[PDB]
């Protein structure tokens, strides 16, 4: 009884370090991907202009 | 001309900072992209080591 409450914990743990991971490896492809034109003024306002 | 003026030494100091980086770096850079690309590289080999 006492063991399972750890198991369960662990589980929500190990999932949570699982989400952290792919979030940096989100940004990582991001950034390899996205870089050269990122924050940049709005085309649309100045084409409309 | 006086646009590309304005733009050539900018283009220069971007090139002469460029080939410094490169060399800073074991690999060679080449495009914009390929930049991009080191940079990712960069994060996930720093990632690693801490």
């Amino acid at each position: 009884l006492e063991r399972d409450a750890l198991a369960e914990r662990y589980a929500t743990l190990s999932f949570d370090v699982q989400k952290i991971q792919r979030a940096h490896q989100a940004f990582s492809q991001f950034v390899g991907k996205h870089l050269s034109v990122a924050f940049d003024t709005d085309p649309e306002a100045e084409i409309r202009e | 001309i006086q646009s590309l003026t304005a733009r050539a030494p900018v283009w220069l100091a971007a090139q002469d900072t460029l080939n410094q980086l490169c060399e800073q770096s074991g690999e060679t850079l080449a495009s914009s992209n390929d930049v991009t690309e080191y940079m990712q590289q960069l994060l996930e080999r720093e990632r690693e080591a801490t």
